């Protein structure tokens, strides 16, 4: 089963977002690749964080970062 | 620019 | 798929008796006012005077996600491109 998140750009002033759901087993650092192709930007340099200034761990399951953080995470792209 | 991945068909 | 499902509109210029037309597909969660801009360069014309209705005379809300204009007002819509003064 799966879980969904809303990623934010927020280095675009447009803020403009994606959604994503995958397999609560998924590892985020599919997510983060996923999110960074979407998104245009490098997989390597990019990181994903949460709404209140907390870096998202990647080894870790999709569904252990739903429950932990939510839905809402923005897209950090590198200088 | 596209940035909300807008597709033609 | 991890990216979001895509709904599709068929859009017309019914101002141009040839009634033709451009099929956009966009993620479900995209603002209107995104899909609105998309069409209006695609035919060429100003996105900041064009307007999006449904095929019934309804006038479409842009602050709105693709997902609830087709769930609401199905796929076919038309573009309408304002006139000019003087």
């Amino acid at each position: 089963s799966k879980v969904s998140f809303k990623i934010t750009l927020t280095s675009d002033p447009r803020l403009p977002y994606k959604v994503l759901s995958v397999p609560e087993s998924t590892p985020f650092t599919a997510v983060l690749k996923f999110a960074a192709e979407e998104f245009k930007v490098p997989a390597a340099t990019s990181a994903i964080i949460t709404n209140d200034g907390i870096g998202i761990n990647p080894a870790q399951t999709a569904g252990n970062v739903f429950l932990k953080h939510g839905s809402e995470l923005r897209i950090i792209p590198r200088d | 620019d596209n940035e909300w991945g807008i597709e033609l068909v």
